[PDB]
RNA sequence: AUACAGUGAAACUGCGAAGCUCAUUAAAUCAGUUAUCGUUUAUUUGAUAGUUACAUGGUAUAACUGUGGUAA
RNA sequence: GAUGAUUCAUAAUAACUUUUCGAAUCGCAUGGCCUUGUGCUGGCGAUGGUUCAUUCAAAUUUCUGCCCUAUCAACUUUCGAUGGUAGGAUAGUGGCCUACCAUGGUUUCAACGGGUAACGGAGAGGGAGCCUGAGAAACGGCUACCACAUCCAAGGAAGGCAGCAGGCAAUUACCCAAUCCUAAUUCAGGGAGGUAGUAUAAAUAACGAUACAGGGCCCAUUCGGGUCUUGUAAUUGGAAUGAGUACAAUGUAAAUACCUUAACGAGGAACAAUUGGAGGGCAAGUCUGGUGCCAG
């Protein structure tokens, strides 16, 4: 049944409704803001032990 | 009623339109729930996507189980205890009920490699091993949805502290698991990977943060439409292309019909592709080709008959697009060997004239002689010198996987291909069969697995020229930095992995896995003199055995499973049965890989050179914080050594290698009657001891060896050339020159002794002979006894002889090869082998008559 | 209730489990009767056995505890 | 001793037995004694046990018992047919079976065979074998086959539905109370069983008052003749009650139903039964034919 809600969900439009310490993590998961791509641009790693941080490859 | 962000069906329909894969990372304990309503968000999007689930897990089934009877009674039981409703049913019971769920264990990822499934889930984290990673991804179907199910509660503090900061890496209380912590940084780098809790609610470390619905609706499949259409007409082509699925595949099929056409018979075409890209389609529509066109004896090889399975149906496939009907046009012949599984082996044609297509093992080249066509699918896991003798007077398909099931390194391919520059002709692969090119998800399976890896030539080195091997130095690679995807680390580790798969034989997907998280395992790398990423030249890797990892066998034994295995100690211990050995703290070198290039220029030697000075001592906390990153590499003074007692390497017994450790002063100890299969080579452990401790074992070890080989060279190893047996022998000997004590010392033969061996009947033969008065075969008897004595050294300094010579004398009384045999392999005429080993004996005959 | 003692899941024992649809058969079905000194017989009823012991063993296990295999 | 009748009952002797049985069990009460030791001696039951009789049955078994029949005259020994002796099986007798022996047995007094309004005994997918029990060759179970057919990860597992009930479509819901049946039993159960579900007599009306009109009807092919309280397509008044709307009790395992029984309930009593037939008549209406104004 497309119009229909089959089991519990149902499509209109392009939306679709569907019927719903551990939990503190995943609330603060929920609420992280940078994205790991950007956070990841942040990061240097020491290539040796006196080395420079070396962020990006050339 | 809560709606879902619009992210999720958003890439849902993005992936269905441009035929691109999804992942979802699901993490909750009710993650089971959300998959009835993700499945149903992919038929609504097409309903032509595969209906077909893939669930894979390890031991048990997440709160159900895939009996329907026992489910079904469960149901009843619980109506009629009143707990549940006579007709009440939750959607995750009607999802397994209706659909078609295929339940797989981790461990027989083989059966699923064929099949095809719209949908993948992958019940345990945890459990994640690269092989099962590259496996299942690969049996979705393009628009198909991938999930894993991030239930475990220890894995969610994982995530946490991941998105908390990227640097600190949470850690329980010696398996670290850098892999599993180094699969979920990647899912974020990906576009198409999207993480979400069982709420539907997305969390931010995916990298399908800004995902758009794209508007509604490729160049391949037009094409490939016009081209069908053209050759619609032309029999059996339009039929045959018509199967065909890609443009590449397409043009693969033509240009084997081209050489079906041409009835060349010193022509060999080469299939290169990756997995799933079709070669067994176009293979199997060819040799329907070929047989439509009047080839009569059509051969097939393969390592085994098995894998023909998916080749030989689309034979049939082929064969219906023909016309060919079974019962009457041709017949199908399965194994009556139980090895074989009932796997086609003979398929005999009849229109026209009678054709033939049979099954022939690798071994059995002598039949090829009438062979028309042979197929070779997966030369890559057929041996070097068995595939030359594939190689005869007859048209030769022959099709290698790269990176696909063991396969074989891509230098190796280039090597085969180096040979056959016999006209050549090169065929490859690259359009994937399965779903949309440029697919993120292969991108990012290629670049967490490496699969896709290749070496590079840097121009930097050529403009400064080749570092000589004194300037060089080794430094250790700390693997926690290098499996942290810090972006320099990862150019730094593929170029590792670059170096790794070119060298060796053959490498497993699972060994991306095993130096990451084991902790026995330590990095090694000949990186050139310091004046940009550093390049390696040669790469070492190490596993520590012996004494030192019983701690952490204890400690495996204790949470009740044991894992991986002292394989040395092992070998040694059921051979010669030394308490001692096994307690000797050890280091085996698993591989070393050095640049195919480069190779000759002493690399790798001054790399177990330098490796064996940093154990000795010579040159006398970088582990993450556990719930910034230390440097990526570290020098060997840095870090102290841990006390060993010998260098141990394990190998396949090739002239080269051997040479190769031989130099490096390292003594053989074993070698393996039983080839390897996939190789038909004969693995050898081979030991080092180092200076400052106790060697008068290994010398023990090498003499029982030498005993050892002199006997068995004529059970399994008469194939071994007369040469490389002396070699063998040779390096044992070197064990002696290593030992100056004279305690222990060969034996000079008695008169009693010698009595005993030979009466005094044969001692007038071995006269004769040199008299000339007798005839080589009367003789023959004495040959055997003759090698073992001047092997073991029994006649002593009085008789020495050249190394062709020792060939010559080794050979027929151990290898047992004939004269003549032998006259071929040194290059020698028949009647010089004869009149230099007249010879041999004379002095022989002389010495006894001396010691008479 | 200092063996337990009320009730009592599970398990071991004891008793009992003995409408339909096809075909068709002349005193071989069946009905009446006689005999069983030629016979078996749970149960009911009544009779009926003077020919370590202040109590033997596991030569015993279920239910039960715990460890696992299997698509089942 | 018993019967009409016995080698029947019973008793004894000599042995035999994979020689049986002759309470190592449970509930309630704590009496009588004394030799104060918890010493001796004990009341009512349950569950067990040998044999006999009795009872519930069963298996063989005597004689009798309405169709037409010869156009059904021989049948039987046809892998026992008639009988004897010995054995095997059998709760047991017994050609029930087996070894030897004699050729017998029914029949024109109707053997044997045939037909029949002789509904006037079998199996549980099909044949074979076996297991328990006092009682079965079990609508139970097991094995081998012969086919059917289900599922599966294709390594195996399991079924008797190859059923039942329907159409050419609701068999369901409530109970062991009433009569009975089985059990460690008063108490528990029984789709045994019970309860419920889905051609016949009435009503649509009965009774008065007033007003206004002269016509109502019968018979007669014919012409006409015969006879008197009639019509309303008028107004009006007070009574009765049934279907329905339903408060109850009763009823019953409960419940439906039945019987009985408070209140309400009729003028269009619209609280509005049908069916068929025979005649009319009407337009600034329509069609057709003719000798105005006609005829169809």
């Amino acid at each position: 049944a497309p119009m229909s809600d089959v089991g519990g969900v149902l499509m209109d439009k392009d939306a679709v409704y569907i019927d719903i310490e551990g939990e503190k993590l995943m609330t603060g998961l929920q609420s992280v803001e940078q994205s790991i791509a950007e956070k990841f641009d942040g990061v240097g790693l020491q290539l040796f032990s006196n080395g420079t941080e070396l962020h990006e490859v050339a | 009623k809560k709606a879902i962000d619009s992210r999720i069906p958003s890439l849902i329909r993005n992936g269905v339109q441009t035929k691109q894969r999804s992942i979802f990372v699901i993490v909750g304990d009710r993650a089971r729930n959300q998959l009835p309503n993700l499945h149903y968000l992919m038929m609504s999007a097409d309903l032509k996507m595969n209906k077909s689930v893939l669930w894979a897990y390890k031991k048990k089934l997440l709160g159900f189980t895939s009996h329907r009877k026992k489910r079904e009674n469960k149901i009843k039981k619980e109506i009629k205890r009143g707990t549940r409703e006579v007709n009440e049913m939750d959607p995750f019971e009607s999802f397994i009920s209706n659909q078609n769920i295929r339940y797989v264990y981790y461990k027989e990822s083989e059966k699923i490699l064929g099949n095809t499934y719209g949908m993948c889930i992958l019940q345990d984290f945890e459990a994640l091993t690269p092989n099962l990673l590259a496996r299942t991804i690969e049996t979705v179907e393009g628009g198909g949805i991938v999930v894993i199910l991030l239930k475990s509660m220890s894995s969610l503090k994982q995530l946490y502290t991941m998105t908390m900061d990227v640097h600190a890496r949470y850690r329980t209380e010696d398996v670290v698991a850098r892999f599993n912590e180094r699969f979920i940084l990647s899912l974020g780098s990906n576009p198409n990977c999207l993480v979400v809790d069982d709420e539907l609610n997305v969390l931010p470390l995916s990298g399908a943060k800004n995902v758009k619905p794209l508007p509604p609706k490729p160049p391949k499949q037009l094409e490939l439409q016009e081209l069908k259409e053209s050759l619609e007409d032309v029999q059996p082509a339009g039929s045959l292309v018509s199967l065909s699925k890609t443009v590449n595949q397409a043009h693969a099929i033509l240009s084997f019909i081209d050489a079906i056409s041409e009835k060349t018979l010193n022509f060999t075409v080469a299939l290169t592709a990756g997995r799933g890209r079709g070669k067994s389609a176009a293979l199997g529509i060819s040799i329907a080709a070929a047989v439509s066109h009047g080839y009569s004896n059509i051969f097939v090889t393969s390592p085994s008959p098995e894998n023909l399975k998916t080749l030989f149906e689309f034979i049939f496939k082929g064969f219906d697009a023909l016309g060919y009907q079974e019962h009457i046009d041709y017949d199908i012949i399965q194994s009556t060997n139980p090895d074989f599984n009932k796997a086609i082996v003979r398929v005999d044609i009849k229109r026209d004239h009678r054709q033939t297509i049979q099954y022939i093992v690798p071994q059995d080249h002598q039949v090829l002689g009438q062979a028309e066509l042979v197929v070779i699918d997966e030369a890559a896991a057929i041996p070097l010198p068995i595939v030359k003798n594939l190689l005869g007077p007859y048209l030769v398909f022959m099709a290698s996987t790269i990176n696909g099931y063991e396969g074989t390194g891509r230098s190796l391919s280039l090597k085969l291909i180096q040979q056959l520059r016999r006209q050549l002709r090169e065929i490859s692969l690259d359009e994937p069969i399965r779903y949309a090119p440029g697919d993120p998800i292969e991108k990012w399976l290629n670049k967490l697995l490496c699969l896709d890896v290749t070496l590079i030539k840097n121009p930097r080195f050529a403009t400064r020229g080749t570092p000589h091997p004194s300037q060089c130095n080794l430094f250790v690679v700390n693997r926690d930095t290098l499996f942290s995807y810090h972006p320099v680390s990862e150019n730094f580790l593929e170029k590792m992995m670059a170096l790794y798969v070119s060298s060796h034989y053959k490498n497993s997907p699972n060994d991306l896995q095993l130096m990451s998280d084991a902790p026995a395992h330590k990095l090694f790398v000949l990186l050139p003199p310091i004046d940009r990423i550093p390049d390696p030249l040669c790469v070492i890797q190490i596993a520590l055995e012996g004494e030192i990892s019983k701690e952490s066998v204890r400690n495996s034994l204790s949470r009740g499973q044991r894992a991986g295995g002292d394989l040395i100690p092992w070998l040694i211990s059921q051979q010669f049965q030394d308490e001692e050995f096994a307690s000797l703290s050890g280091a085996r070198i698993v591989r070393i890989a050095t640049n195919p290039e480069y190779a000759s220029m002493g690399y790798g030697s001054r790399a177990i050179e330098l490796l064996r000075d940093y154990f000795e001592g010579k040159f006398t906390d970088y582990s993450i914080k556990r719930v910034t990153l230390p440097p990526l590499l570290l020098k060997l003074s840095e870090q102290p050594p841990h006390y060993l007692h010998y260098l141990g390497v394990s190998y396949g017994l090739t002239q080269s290698l051997h040479k190769f450790w031989k130099n490096n002063s390292f003594v053989p100890v074993y070698l393996r009657q039983t080839a390897n299969d996939l190789t038909g080579e004969h693995t050898c452990v081979m030991l080092n001891v180092l200076e400052g401790r106790e060697s008068n074992w290994l010398v023990e070890f090498a003499k029982d060896f030498r005993k050892r080989f002199l006997s068995l060279l004529s059970y399994d190893f008469h194939k071994f050339t007369a040469v490389q047996a002396l070699s063998v022998i040779e390096s044992s000997k070197k064990a002696q020159d290593l030992s100056d004590d004279e305690k222990h010392d060969n034996k000079e033969l008695t008169r009693t002794h010698l009595d005993d061996i030979f009466s005094p009947f044969d001692l007038k033969r071995l006269d004769s002979y040199s008299n000339n008065l007798l005839d080589y075969h009367v003789i023959g008897d004495m040959i055997p006894m003759l090698a073992l004595l001047y092997f073991g050294d029994k006649m002593g300094d009085s008789v020495k002889l050249s190394s062709v010579q020792s060939a010559i004398l080794l050979a027929i009384g151990l290898q047992r090869k004939n004269i003549d045999t032998i006259a071929k392999e040194l290059n020698l005429p028949s009647n010089q082998t004869i009149a230099m080993f007249a010879k041999i004996m004379r002095k022989m005959s002389q010495y006894f008559r001396q010691l008479l």
